[PDB]
RNA sequence: UUGGCGGAAAGGCCUUGGGUGCUUUUGCGUGGGAAUCAUUUGUAUACGACUUAGA
RNA sequence: GCAGUCAAGCGUUCAUAGCGACAUUGCUUUUUGAUUCUUCGAUGUCGGCUCUUCCUAUCAUACCGAAGCAGAAUUCGGUAAGGUUGGAUUGUUCACCCACUAAUAGGGAACGUGAGCUGGGUUUAGACCGUCGUGAGACAGGUUAGUUUUACCCUACUGAUGAUGUUACCGCAAUAGUAAUUGAACUUAGUACGAGAGGAACAGUUCAUUCGGAUAAUUGGUUUUUGCGGCGUCUGAUCAGGCAUUGCCGCGAAGCUACCAUCCGCUGGAUUAUGGCUGAACGCCUCUAAGUCAGAAUCCAUGCUAGAACGCGGUGAU
RNA sequence: GUGAACAGCCUCUAGUUGAUAGAAUAAUGUAGAUAAGGGAAGUCGGCAAAAUAGAUCCGUAACUUCGGGAUAAGGAUUGGC
């Protein structure tokens, strides 16, 4: 089979589909969809909440504050 | 030349003339392939329903591109199309006024698909309670077959009435839609005998088409409904500021001649015009299941025919199904008619055929590719989702 | 050639143009096609991989307010691969031949389309990068 | 009654043998055995049409 | 404007590869004049746009002839009506001029085209300048500004409907219109052909123009279903909303079509020019006279759409 | 009343729902938006429409009757708190 990759999305792209942007600068991009070509352009990051994409990972929340803390002895 | 100077072809087809209303809803096919095969186990035509679109992957050739080898996508239209039964065998003679028909065999079963020969075949929907059929006349196959005998003593190219069980999954609708289907063959008297063989029972589209085989589809175009020129005959807008009328045509004719002539591009009807589109290779015949699918890796991937959700606004493909190469005439829903390409020729073309890797299916748009991404999305949903 | 592949078509007559090469050319203006034939009122236009008539605005002095032809190397619109995918570039940019074939500049800058690449392989050798 | 021929259908007919004889409509009467609408909608569509479901 | 005849002459020599005067006969009606037939109870002007149909005196493509055709670019010519860019200047027609092209032909249809558009010029009323005129005011002198009415009765036609008849479907097919065009490149070949330089064909291959038909996987555009950011103002508050374009503003989908998105397009039979066969009148010769073979993008068939009022049959029938 | 750059929305003033409705929503048309990517090629004419936009800071050419040109130009900045 075939399959590419989203350098924004993250996501595995379908084979058959994407669109590849080649810059000034020569860097590649590969877009899963539209929606992932227009946000690039924009220059939101995929990080910052895009779908929220490429973010999906964990890890996270706390336990335990109380005192962030110093002196107190 | 007094003017243009600058003078440009004519923006639509005189031959896709009239641009009107089609006389039935189903396609009729005026001629058909020669008799140079097989008897009638090969029938001319066979019919479906377009479901929607998909896409395919497969193994290309064209051996001069450097873009030549691996598998590359190709556009395809699903249509399924049901086994069919043909009813009976009429028998048309050539004369010289035209052909009259000497009989037609009837089978034993039609039942409910004569009722369907009733709806709008005979009209009123289950109205005033019967429509009729007649029952076969206390064994009167004699009758039938007499006239049988007569069709064999000369020649139409020996035709079938058929039907199209529409019941089977996407359609709302129970009616059946009624055919004239020919048969093509080797001689004469055992033509006569396969029809007879065939009309007996059921025929699928195993029967009819081998897989990548050149298909003439004929359909009825969408209908728009009443439009202007601009859509119509493809014409432009006259752009001004300011126009009386806008989006026209300057002028329909000229001083002389004093007529509007029929040549000329007018407002009228557009859609629901018949059509035939020539040359399609079959890609693939087969069932939801269980013919097969797909190997798995490799050559490539099992996937079941529908996208999620099914095809916007058909429904879903569980049945017999025809994959067609490219387009095919009408919307959704709509019966298309296939047949042998009638046009030897011959040419280049697609010289081999192409190897499926894929079919699709899609599980996409922001996920896919099927079995794992559903297990993926359904741990994170997960009420909703499906499982529990 | 057959280019091989299909692309709809960017760059009407008119149009400004990066210049792909250190020709001394900044900017070209496409002035024709070659090989291009149209409709009434109705722009020739020029997409990847054509020999195209140009001009350097900006360029040259000797190719300034002179006609030399170039062949379009990169272009913002959408050219559709025997694959299936979309290429696109980030600009327009095309570095300029002769008619003839001869020349005017020693390198390349930014990428180039393998299709370009195939059909004048005398572009393709002075190529870093091929796309 | 028997039947063929034609032409495929119809028709249209035309032949070899025996029982009786000749030489277009318009009703008063007798005998014999389905659509379109409403109502839901479209694969539609301006009005109509078509198309479609109905214990 | 174009053609025919004649052929002085030139073309190294050679009338006729090509060019071709004088003279001369025609033809067309599309420039110009001439006229005064038509319209002064009113024919809207030029030009341009766009939509159609045509013509042949053919610019290209097809098939062919000749050459001062070695190839090969070519030149001239026959048959032949089945594409003929986009721009700059100008109101321009015309033309000039630029890159393209296979080549970017010419002509008509009330200088086709204002109950379609345009309104730049001509061609009202104000004004300036040159020039002329004592002046008013005038110029085929130049210049700036300077309006576009009408709700279709009939006809014509796109499309839709629509009874007689024994009924509904399905089909036939009299017929009508009738899509295929063209280029580039590869193999073939650095071959034939040629001193060399250069540089073909044929077919098989791939692709693209241009046209038509169609579709909505792909992917573009849309998205005033709906959901979310954020602006002012308002219901006490947040929260929940309202108004601000017909969506407040920013962000995207199905469906609907296109950004050439995406799919599919010959052979026979008859012929023209001609080149041949058999072949006389005229014992020979002769491609035609009787006969006949080939041979165009031609014709027709093939291919498609429409098609029972050609005054229709089955079948399926109450 | 909030804005004072115009605009919009308000509130105990107060005032009203115009002499036609209903069902749907085709082309054509009239107001109107948004459009790939390209960017005046269109048109007599860039006509319209888009476009720019407040204000602060910094900066500001030829020419000139030194008054002006000038908001030249160009760039930057701005929230909620």
């Amino acid at each position: 089979m075939k399959v590419e990759i989203d350098s924004f999305s993250g996501a595995k792209i379908y084979p058959g589909r994407g669109t590849l942007f080649v810059r000034g600068d020569s860097k590649i991009f590969r877009f899963q969809n539209s929606k992932s070509a227009s946000l690039f352009k924009q220059r939101k990051n995929p990080r910052r909440i895009a779908w929220t994409v490429l973010f999906r990972k964990h890890h996270k929340k706390g336990i335990t504050e109380e005192v962030a803390k110093k002196r107190s002895r | 030349m007094s003017h243009r100077k600058y003078e440009a072809p004519r923006h639509g087809h005189l031959g896709f003339l009239p641009r009107k209303r089609a006389a039935s809803i189903r396609a009729r096919v005026k001629a058909f392939p020669k008799d140079d095969r097989s008897k009638p186990v090969a029938l001319t035509s066979f019919l479906g329903y377009k479901a929607g679109m998909t896409t395919i992957v497969r193994d290309l050739d064209r051996p001069g591109s450097k873009f030549h080898k691996r598998e590359v996508v190709e556009a395809v239209t699903v249509v399924d199309t049901p086994p069919v039964v043909v009813v009976g065998v009429v028998g048309y003679v050539e004369t010289p006024r035209g052909l009259r028909s000497l009989t037609t065999v009837w089978a034993e079963h039609l039942s409910d698909e004569v009722k369907r020969r009733f709806y709008k075949n005979w009209y009123k929907s289950k109205k005033k309670a019967f429509t009729k059929y007649s029952a076969k006349y206390a064994q009167d196959g004699a009758g039938i077959e007499r006239e049988l005998a007569r069709i064999k003593k000369y020649a139409s190219v020996v035709r079938v009435l058929v039907h199209t069980q529409i019941r089977k999954t996407p359609l709302a609708q129970k009616k059946a839609h009624l055919a004239e289907i020919q048969l093509n063959g080797g001689s004469i008297s055992e033509k006569v005998d396969w029809a007879r063989e065939h009309f007996e029972k059921t025929v699928a589209v195993d029967s009819v088409f081998e897989q990548n085989e050149m298909i003439d589809a004929i359909a009825v175009t969408k209908g728009h409904g009443f439009e202007g020129v601009t859509h119509r005959w493809g014409t432009k807008k006259l752009p001004r500021k300011t126009h009386r009328g806008l989006r026209k045509v300057a002028c329909i004719g000229a001083w002389h001649p004093a007529h509007v002539m029929w040549s000329v591009a007018r407002a009228g009807q557009r859609g629901y015009h018949s059509r035939t589109s020539i040359n399609h290779k079959i890609y693939r015949v087969g069932k939801g299941d269980d013919e097969a699918n797909g190997a798995t890796s490799f050559d490539r991937t099992k996937k079941t025919i529908t996208p999620m959700g099914g095809f916007v606004h058909y429904g879903e493909i569980k049945n017999d199904f025809i994959m067609v190469k490219g387009c095919i005439p009408g919307n959704r829903k709509r019966i298309v008619t296939l047949r042998k390409s009638l046009y030897t020729n011959t040419s280049r073309k697609a010289l081999e055929e192409v190897s499926l890797k894929w079919i699709d299916t899609a599980s996409k748009f922001g996920k896919g590719r099927f079995q794992t991404p559903a297990e993926k999305h359904a741990f994170m949903g997960t009420l909703k989702k499906d499982l529990g | 050639q057959g280019t091989k592949f299909r692309i709809s078509l960017g760059l009407p007559v008119g149009a400004i143009m990066n210049c792909a090469d250190n020709s001394g050319a900044r900017n070209l203006y496409i002035i024709a096609v070659k090989g291009s034939g149209s409709r009434l009122n109705r722009l020739p236009a020029a997409s990847l991989g054509d020999m195209v008539m140009a001009t350097v605005k900006k360029g040259k002095p000797e190719l300034r307010k002179k006609v030399m032809p170039a062949i379009v190397v990169r272009q913002a619109k959408s050219w559709r691969r025997r694959d299936g995918v979309f290429l696109y570039f980030e600009d327009n940019a095309g570095v300029i031949a002769n008619p003839k074939g001869e020349m005017k500049g020693s390198a390349i800058t930014g990428p180039v389309g393998k299709e370009c690449a195939d059909l004048w392989p005398r572009v393709a050798s002075n190529s870093g990068v091929v796309v």
